[PDB]
């Protein structure tokens, strides 16, 4: 739901 | 156009060092000398354990063209622990950006890495170095306790840099806050005074910096490129930064205030992936003292002639006005994959025209991808869209493309010659080239003949080497030249004189010079500056009647000047070039006396007649206006007769009349001179007695503001004769008519309703649309077609609310598109809501009136009224006759009550239409 | 009775041959003095002049090779021909045009190549569900449209360099996940895994092995992979004479060109094949991401159709991305959807639903015009494209080839191609300018009087200041020798004014704006009509007071365009079907419609009224879409009979009407789902009782 760059 | 491509200055750094990746002028206050600053980010350094640290070299223009590296650091990597490097300077790309204000030099290393103080990392925070004359301080605002991706760790600050007038450093980098990017501004005095070598993270007072935003702005790359200029009332330079990946890759350009970091204006690219904002520049191109914005988008794809997309590149030219609203144009590239908007360099002012100029580079364009740079001169109307000079650097591609351009610096005079010059780096071949501006000379020639009209029977003077008497005239030509900047006080011009240029070719020449006995003569002149043309004198004569035949065709005296350029000031050598637009030649004409009467002089009687054709042109359209001109000479011959047609403002000349065979084919040309708009047609040279010519002239009139009533055309004839050389001026006007075609249209969605309605349950107190009936929607549109506009109009809607106390169409809500306000005489939706053939009109049924006020509908505009209503089902069936067919009829009329055009005849425009919804039973 | 050929074609055979294409030339010497030696053909036969000495080259276009089209795409056919004819020999005299035709058909059972580009970055760890199965499932879909299918794939992450890659601990290398304590795989720019093969068994056992990797930044730069999968033919294994499908999958947005500068990469993509025997992209670290323009060029050259299969969040981005790369379609990758099965099939069907003509290596002075016959002899003018096509359909194009003047180049050949197909129409171009009498023109200036002239076939002309039948006059003092043809009448003045005339051939120019040519020197070559501020709009050459337009430009003022691209509506149909495209701008003809593409029609018959004809010709086989045979074409919507009801759904619109049988028919259509716009017609319409 919330993350940034390459990730989750 | 004044740049010298003959002998520029070529500088070459070490191979593979990307010498020329960044360039700037270095002008110390403590020395009269000036230098070149060239970045070489991949260059190898004396720094211990450092591979390809990068260099910034100081290149001397005066002697030997030698270059020496400036030593900012010379130190290897500092240590966090026993073996735990605190920093990594290998491949840090130092010198990727170089800026110099006065005695200050700022150079950055965007690929510089850290590890910070906490974990063991490598983070490209970037670092710069400020050095003034002795001392060298390190400036790394992106290096701080705020780290990783979330922080400034990957910022790569120093990616782009600039100076202000107030000595503020503008430093951005793309990698801040998951590559949102940021700008950081600090005062130079602060940077120098606050520097502690033992403190890795330094807090600077008066630091202007943008800060992290919502994750939606991630990977925008703010700070990719930077520029400075003042776009508000204050005197402080504000911040312009390209942000190419922003706006979902459309690209943007941000403008921030210089005092505080608050935003001011925005720019947005119209095409994705075009990398709008790859480069930015701020200069005043129109000389209005208001700085204007230049934005590169090298990957922009325009439409080819075939309509297929092609990669050219585009530069956005945004002119600032007093209000703050920008007037923006667009300049497309030429060659494909040239990347036209890659580098934009202000040259401040090249030709000293009074208006600043600019240079735009397409590094991968040119012949065989060698690179090319375009020079654009500025004008009072803004930038001239046509490049006055092309710079194509010649270097062979070996390892990579020898990108020519991609780094440029103008607006500095290194020769002290009065004109600014330009540095263009090529980092593919690891080179930098300095082009020097040639001085500009404005020269005004002049010519005249004594007397212009030759009497063949007047032999009074001659001495042709022991011979008879001949008719001799005189040729006087005057030449003056002036200029600006550095250039000598005397110039050498080579003048060439040609007699009777009209026919000298493959035929008999009718005039020769006296002493020379030749049709041509050459002279080596010398002039001075400031004014007062130095004139020479020469005498030519006419052959006797026997030697030739034709007395009609004028004798054209042709003067042409050369100006062999030898001027140096011993500096290499530098030859000034003449003004770009300027005639290298001037011509005068002499006429042999023929049929001038007993007075021995020709006195023409000239008349000009013109008719109406169209008596009215419409103020909103482009009108095919054609003037029928009658020009006649009832007197003697008129030398060099011309028809002068003065067309003010709106009118622009199309051409003569080709189609009609009863009209003359006469050659005409549109001229603009002495701030006048005119079209001049040749009436013949000479225009013989009794000549009557008839020719049409086609024009296109648009409009000028409004309320202009008629429009004028001024006509007269001119000639070279000493007496009665002109016709009386005859003016003809055509009146502007107001014509606006206005229609009203309507529809019903659906246009029919079939009973019985599926799943119908009636309730005395309906809550929702479902409990009432299907949705019947009437749409009315009032559209203005005809060329003229109208300022105000009234629209009346008649609606069938009820028939005998029972609701027919129950209006829920009505929406409006366009410049219209509306009102209902009854309350719409009073009960609220949530979610054989007989016509019922407003005449036979209770009427619900909707009155709308319309205003300002132009030629391509319109107004729409959407009426959303429910079919009342309860009314139908019952004792209402149940099965039966009703056509529900609503009508709408419109009336145009006034127009924006005052003191023009205006006919009242009105019309009406109706919309029918037919409800019936299918099983009847 | 003089004409155009007489006046302008006086001096030489070349000046004659180019005036008008109808002009001819005469050898002889027999002696037609006066009664000009040029004229035209049979009119030149007033004086006999019958032998081959008369020169009249005829422009022609002949088919060198035309093979019949193909019913099927199998191997036992001689070859697969989707385009007829193939080779055409074109011969043109100056300022002349011949028009030829070309047929294009997309054959059924055409072999398909599919190469999968997978995003292995950590963001796709969640999306790996759809990559399972595949090549087995890939067969269960494509089996209907194709036999001899060939699949394979490769993977990308991002440029294995800072600041994309985690370099920070040494353990971050070989294990991109160290922090957060998990196991990833070392990142890679691009790697080719499985070459194109007919084995789906090997395929599934490969993809299963694939694991997720990790980089730092969200844009993953898959464009590097797209480039290499295209420009490298031998590695991927693309087959000529086959449909090339490159399907692209990712979790988030992508790196575009010039992004690599942050990594310190300034070198533009060269569009070459850098993939080596190690099956990795070698230039990944050393050169930048490719621009849209470059990858557009290379995709078109290799005849490869790019397909974007992306997640629901980023799908809007790549749709807008695809609009800049024609021939590419996008689709939604999600667990609730038609998923990967329909998506590829629907894409391939959408790709084969359109036919447009490419033009390669077209000479400068050569110009092409296109009328298009798509639906049963409709003949749409000015269009190279055909919309709404099935597989097995055939379309026709008529092409006019116009040349302006002559290049005097020897030979050049260009290509006319359907987009994304190997089958091509090659046109060899030759220009006839120099006369057949050019040979044996004599070696030198002699044969007239002395010399200083030349010799060509009728005249020998003369030098600078002789210019006569034989050498004569010209700088002499000329008595009124004659008025001969110095004006096209008696009382008419000397030749076009302009430096008058002497002894036959006129001396005219000096001049001002450049050369003044003609018999009477009546041709301007400068003076011409102007549109706005500019002669011939700048889009055409001025010849003798007439505008000869540059390619793609037409009209008297040359301000008119051949471009239909600005007339194209968002739906894809020209002028939204509501108008005609003229001079690059739609002119709307309809009940009150407007807009650039005529997309705006506030008052129009709504919904069902337009789709009533669709359900009538399709379901009921009935009036007005049946009669013009446009039913199977103009209705592409999917119509399905629904049982005695329509469930209350999401946003939808019910429609009703009476047919010819006086029965009440109810139907609805969904607005936007996949963009399918499916029709639901209620079975058992309401009818009267007996
Ligand atoms: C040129 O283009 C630029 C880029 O498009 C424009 O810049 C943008 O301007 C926007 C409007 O001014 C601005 O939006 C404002 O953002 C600030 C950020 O403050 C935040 O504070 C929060 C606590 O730290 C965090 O976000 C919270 O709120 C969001 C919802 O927005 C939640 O989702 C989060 O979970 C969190 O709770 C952030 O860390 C951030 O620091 C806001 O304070 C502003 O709030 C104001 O507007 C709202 C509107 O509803 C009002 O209700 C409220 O009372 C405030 O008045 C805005 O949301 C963008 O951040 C900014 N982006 C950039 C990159 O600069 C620029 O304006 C434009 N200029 C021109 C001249 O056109
Ligand atoms: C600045 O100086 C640095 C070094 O101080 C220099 O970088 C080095 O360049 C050399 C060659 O220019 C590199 O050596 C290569 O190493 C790679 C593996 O890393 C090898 O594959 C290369 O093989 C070549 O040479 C073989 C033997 O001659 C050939 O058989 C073969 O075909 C290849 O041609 C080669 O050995 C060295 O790795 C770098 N060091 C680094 C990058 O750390 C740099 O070029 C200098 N820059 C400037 C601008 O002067
Ligand atoms: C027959 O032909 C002869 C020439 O072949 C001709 O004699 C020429 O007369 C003109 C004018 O009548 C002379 O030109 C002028 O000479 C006077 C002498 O004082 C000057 O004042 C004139 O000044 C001009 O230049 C000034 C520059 O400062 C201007 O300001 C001023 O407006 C004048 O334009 C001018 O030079 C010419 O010199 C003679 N020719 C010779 C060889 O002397 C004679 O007039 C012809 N016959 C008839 C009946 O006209
Ligand atoms: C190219 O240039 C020509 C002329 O320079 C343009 O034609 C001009 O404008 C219209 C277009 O047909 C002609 O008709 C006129 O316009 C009104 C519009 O309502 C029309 O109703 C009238 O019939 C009126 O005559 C006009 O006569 C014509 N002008 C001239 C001098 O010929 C043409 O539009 C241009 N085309 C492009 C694509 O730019
Ligand atoms: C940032 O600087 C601007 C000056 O450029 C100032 O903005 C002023 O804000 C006040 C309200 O707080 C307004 O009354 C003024 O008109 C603004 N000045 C302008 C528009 O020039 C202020 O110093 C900072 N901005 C804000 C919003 O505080
Ligand atoms: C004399 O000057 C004119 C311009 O003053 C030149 O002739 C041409 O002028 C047109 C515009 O009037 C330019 O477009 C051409 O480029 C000019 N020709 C050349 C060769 O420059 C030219 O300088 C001189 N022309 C003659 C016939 O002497
Ligand atoms: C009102 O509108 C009608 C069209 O809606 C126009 O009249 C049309 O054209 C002429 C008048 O020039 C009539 O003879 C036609 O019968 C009309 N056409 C139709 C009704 O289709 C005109 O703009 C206005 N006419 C009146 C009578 O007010
Ligand atoms: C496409 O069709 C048009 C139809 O007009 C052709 O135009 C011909 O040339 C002019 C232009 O209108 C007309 O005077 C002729 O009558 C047209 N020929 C016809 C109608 O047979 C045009 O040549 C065609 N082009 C191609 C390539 O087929
Ligand atoms: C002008 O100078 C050149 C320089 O070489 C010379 O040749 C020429 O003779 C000079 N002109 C005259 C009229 O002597
Ligand atoms: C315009 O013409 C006048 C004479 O008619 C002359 O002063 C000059 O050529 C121009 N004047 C100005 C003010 O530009
Ligand atoms: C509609 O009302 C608004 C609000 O008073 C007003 O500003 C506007 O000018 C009105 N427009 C018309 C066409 O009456
Ligand atoms: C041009 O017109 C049609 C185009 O299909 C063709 O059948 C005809 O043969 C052509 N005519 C000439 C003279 O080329
Ligand atoms: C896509 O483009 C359309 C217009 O072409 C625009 O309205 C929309 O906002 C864009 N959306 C995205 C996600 O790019
Ligand atoms: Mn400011
Ligand atoms: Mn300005
Ligand atoms: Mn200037
Ligand atoms: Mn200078
Ligand atoms: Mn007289
Ligand atoms: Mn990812
Ligand atoms: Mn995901
Ligand atoms: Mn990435």
């Amino acid at each position: 739901v919330i993350a940034r760059g390459d990730w989750n | 156009f004044n740049l010298d491509v003959d002998s520029p200055a070529e500088y070459s750094g070490p191979e593979g060092s990307y010498f020329g990746f960044a360039v700037d002028f270095f002008v110390p206050s403590a020395s009269s000398r000036m230098f070149l600053l060239v970045g070489a980010p991949k260059a190898n350094t004396t720094q211990p354990g450092i591979v390809e640290g990068g260099q910034v070299l100081k290149c001397d223009w005066s002697s030997t063209r030698r270059c020496q590296p400036i030593e900012f650091d010379a130190t290897g990597n500092r240590d966090y622990a026993k073996d735990d490097p605190l920093e990594f300077k290998s491949h840090q790309w130092f010198g990727a950006s170089v800026r110099s204000k006065q005695d200050k030099i700022l150079a950055c290393a965007p690929l510089y890495h850290w590890r910070t103080e906490m974990k063991q990392e490598r983070e490209p925070v970037g670092t710069c170095f400020l050095q003034d004359g002795t001392k060298t301080v390190e400036y790394a605002p992106c290096r701080s306790q705020d780290i990783d991706a979330d922080g400034q760790g990957f910022c790569q600050g120093g990616f782009s840099i600039d100076f202000t007038k107030a000595d503020r450093v503008l430093l951005g980098g793309p990698g801040s806050f998951y590559w949102q990017g940021q700008l950081i501004s600090d005062q130079v005095a602060e940077i120098v005074s606050k520097y502690d070598p033992n403190v890795y993270s330094i807090k600077y007072n008066n630091q202007l910096a943008t800060r992290t935003a919502q994750a939606i702005f991630d990977d925008s790359y703010l700070g990719y490129s930077v520029a400075v200029g003042d776009f508000n009332g204050d005197g402080i330079d504000d911040f312009v930064s390209g942000v190419p990946r922003a706006a979902r890759t459309l690209g943007m350009v941000y403008i921030y205030d210089g005092k505080n970091m608050s935003s001011l204006y925005n720019f947005t690219g119209e095409q994705m992936a075009a990398y709008f904002g790859f480069s930015v520049a701020a200069t005043d191109i129109n000389g209005d003292d208001y700085a204007d914005v230049f934005i590169g988008a090298p990957l922009f794809m325009d439409r080819g002639s075939d309509g297929k997309l092609q990669e050219v590149g585009q530069v956005s030219v945004s002119l600032q006005r007093a209000s703050g609203d920008f007037q923006t144009t667009k300049l497309n590239g030429f060659e494909v994959f040239a990347r036209f908007g890659s580098a934009i360099a202000p040259l401040g002012d090249l030709d000293q025209d009074g208006f600043n100029d600019i240079a735009i580079a397409a590094p991968y364009g040119g012949e065989d991808k060698k690179g090319i740079v375009y020079i654009f001169n500025g004008r009072s109307t803004g930038l001239n869209a046509v490049p006055s000079q092309i710079l194509e650097g010649q270097w062979a591609a070996r390892s990579m493309p020898p990108s020519f351009g991609y780094s440029m610096k103008g607006a500095t005079d290194i020769d002290k010659n009065g004109y600014p010059d330009l540095i263009v780096g090529a980092f593919g071949v690891d080179r930098a080239i300095l082009y020097r501006a040639r001085p500009v000379i404005t020269v005004n020639a002049g010519l005249e003949v004594y007397p212009s009209i030759l009497n063949q029977d007047n032999k009074t003077c001659s001495l042709p080497g022991t011979a008879l008497k001949v008719s001799c005239f005189n040729v006087r030509f005057c030449l003056k030249a002036d200029g600006k900047g550095v250039l000598p006080r005397k110039l050498n011009f080579q003048v060439e004189l040609l007699l009777d240029k009209l026919k000298q070719k493959g035929a008999i020449r009718r005039a020769l010079f006296l002493y020379s006995r030749s049709p041509s003569h050459s002279k080596n002149m010398t002039i001075s500056r400031g004014g007062l043309m130095q004139c020479e004198e020469l005498i030519a004569y006419l052959r006797d009647e026997s030697e030739f035949r034709d007395k009609l065709t004028p004798i054209t005296i042709f003067m042409e000047y050369r100006l062999d350029y030898r001027t140096a000031a011993d500096t290499t050598g530098l030859q000034p070039i003449l003004n770009q637009f300027t005639p290298a030649n001037i011509s005068r004409q002499a006429h042999i006396l023929l049929d001038c009467g007993e007075d021995n002089v020709c006195k023409p009687k000239l008349e000009v007649s013109v008719d109406s054709d169209q008596k009215k042109i419409y103020i909103g359209d482009d009108n095919p206006l054609t003037l029928i001109v009658k020009a006649q000479n009832q007197g003697e011959g008129a030398y060099e007769a011309e028809l002068i047609v003065s067309i003010p403002l709106q009118a622009d000349f199309i051409g003569v009349v080709r189609n009609n065979e009863a009209l003359a084919r006469l050659s005409c040309a549109f001229k603009t001179e002495n701030q006048t708009r005119q079209v001049v047609c040749d009436l013949g040279n000479p225009m013989k007695a009794g000549t009557q010519l008839l020719a049409g002239l086609r024009f296109s009139v648009h409009q000028q503001s409004e309320m202009d009533t008629s429009v004028k055309f001024d006509l007269q004839i001119q000639s070279s004769n000493l007496f009665d050389k002109v016709s009386p001026v005859v003016s003809h006007k055509v009146d502007l008519a107001v014509l606006a075609a206005v229609e009203i249209r309507g529809v019903s969605s659906p246009d029919h309703v079939f009973l019985p309605i599926p799943n119908w349950e009636h309730k005395e107190n309906p809550e929702t649309e479902e409990d009432v009936g299907p949705v019947v929607q009437h749409i009315y549109e009032l559209r203005n077609n005809g060329p003229s506009s109208f300022s105000k109009a009234m629209l009346h809607l008649q609606w069938p609310y009820k028939y005998n106390n029972n609701t027919l169409l129950y209006i829920l809500h009505y929406d409006i598109d366009g410049p219209m306000n509306c009102t209902s005489d009854m309350e719409i939706n009073p009960l609220r809501i949530k979610i054989d053939i007989h016509t019922l009109g407003c005449g036979v049924a209770q009427c619900l009136k909707i009155v709308c006020q319309v205003g300002r509908l132009d030629r391509g505009k319109s107004a729409i009224l959407y009426v959303k209503s429910l079919l009342w089902t309860e009314t139908f069936m019952n004792k209402e006759n149940q099965n039966h067919s009703y056509s529900l009829k609503s009508s709408a009329s419109f009336n145009v009550i006034e127009f924006p055009y005052k003191n023009l005849p205006i006919e009242d425009i009105t019309n009406s239409t109706l919309v029918t919804t037919n409800v019936t039973w299918g099983i009847q | 009775g003089p004409n155009i050929c007489t006046t302008r074609g006086v001096s030489s055979c070349q000046q004659c041959l180019a005036v008008s294409p109808m002009c001819a030339w005469c050898s002889d010497e027999a002696l037609p003095l006066g009664s000009p030696r040029c004229d035209l053909k049979e009119n030149l036969l007033k004086d006999n002049c019958a032998p081959e000495s008369i020169e009249f080259p005829v422009s022609e276009a002949r088919v060198l090779e035309d093979r019949p089209l193909s019913d099927k795409g199998s191997g036992d056919s001689s070859q697969v021909t989707q385009v007829s004819p193939q080779r055409i020999a074109l011969r043109l005299r100056p300022d002349d045009s011949k028009n030829f035709s070309i047929q294009v058909r997309q054959v059924e059972d055409y072999p398909v190549d599919i190469y999968y580009l997978m995003d292995l970055s950590y963001s796709m760890k969640d999306d790996l569900w759809s990559i399972q199965n595949l090549g087995t499932k890939l067969a269960t879909q494509m089996r209907k449209l194709t036999s001899n299918l060939r699949i394979g794939f490769g993977a990308f992450v991002d440029k294995p360099v800072s600041p994309y890659m985690y370099i920070s601990p040494p353990e971050a290398l070989e294990n991109p996940c160290y922090d957060m304590k998990t196991t990833c795989l070392p990142m890679f720019g691009y790697k080719h895994v499985l070459t194109l093969t007919d084995q789906v068994t090997r395929f599934n056992e490969e993809v299963k092995k694939q694991s997720v990797s990790r980089n730092r930044d969200a844009p993953e730069g898959g464009f590097d992979a797209i480039m290499q999968a295209t420009v490298c033919d031998e590695k991927i294994g693309w087959r000529n004479d086959a449909s090339h499908l490159l399907v692209f999958t990712t979790d988030a947005k992508t790196h575009i060109a010039l992004d690599g500068r942050l990594a310190g990469i300034v070198q533009p993509n060269d569009g070459q094949c850098h993939v080596g025997s190690d099956n990795h992209y070698s230039a990944s670290t050393t050169m930048d991401y490719p621009s849209l323009g470059l990858m557009t060029e290379k995709l078109s050259q290799k005849n490869i159709n790019l397909i974007f299969a992306v997640t629901e969040n980023v799908v809007n981005l790549y749709q807008n991305y695809s609009e800049l790369i024609p021939g590419t379609t996008v689709g939604v990758l999600s667990m609730d959807s038609s998923n990967v099965l329909q998506l590829i099939v629907d894409a391939y069907g959408k790709i084969r639903s359109k036919v447009e003509l490419e033009v390669r290596d077209l000479p400068e002075e050569l110009s092409l015009s296109f009328n298009a016959t798509c639906l049963n002899n409709e003949v749409i003018p000015g269009l190279k494209s055909c919309m709404g096509l099935k597989i097995g359909d055939t379309v026709s194009f008529s092409i006019e080839a116009k040349v302006r003047g002559c290049p005097q180049e020897k030979e050049k050949s260009f290509t006319i191609k359907p987009v994304g197909f190997k089958d091509s129409l090659i046109v060899q171009v030759t220009f006839d300018c120099d006369c057949a009498c050019q040979a044996q023109a004599e070696p030198n200036s002699h044969r007239c009087n002395n010399g200083n002239g030349t010799f060509e076939c009728g005249v020998c002309r003369c030098g600078p200041g002789w210019l006569g039948s034989q050498c004569e006059c010209s700088e002499e003092d000329y008595r009124p020798s004659q008025q001969d043809e110095c004006s096209p009448r008696e009382g008419q003045p000397v030749c076009s004014q302009r430096g008058e005339c002497l002894c036959g051939q006129c001396v005219c120019h000096s001049s001002d704006f450049g050369k003044i040519t003609g018999k009477y020197c009546e041709c301007d070559d400068f003076s011409c009509v102007r549109y706005k501020g500019e002669m011939c709009s700048g889009h055409g050459q001025c010849s003798c007071g007439d505008c000869l337009c540059d390619s793609d430009w037409t009209g008297y003022y040359c301000n008119c365009t051949t471009r239909t691209d600005t007339c194209m509506s968002s739906n894809g149909l020209l002028c939204s079907g509501r108008g005609k495209c003229e001079c690059g701008s739609c002119v709307c003809i309809q009940p009150g419609s407007y807009g650039d593409t005529c997309e705006k029609c506030p008052t129009c018959p709504d919904a069902c009224t337009f789709k009533k004809e669709c359900v009538e010709c399709k379901k009921f086989d009935r009036g007005a879409l049946h009669d013009e045979n446009t039913c199977n074409r103009y209705c592409r919507d999917e119509i399905e009979s629904v049982k005695e009801l329509k469930d209350t759904g999401k946003d939808a619109v019910n429609c009703t009407y009476k047919n010819e049988d006086d029965c009440v028919v109810r139907f609805q259509y969904y607005e936007d789902s996949s963009g399918k716009s499916i029709l639901y017609v209620v079975e058992e319409p309401e009818c009267p009782k007996g």
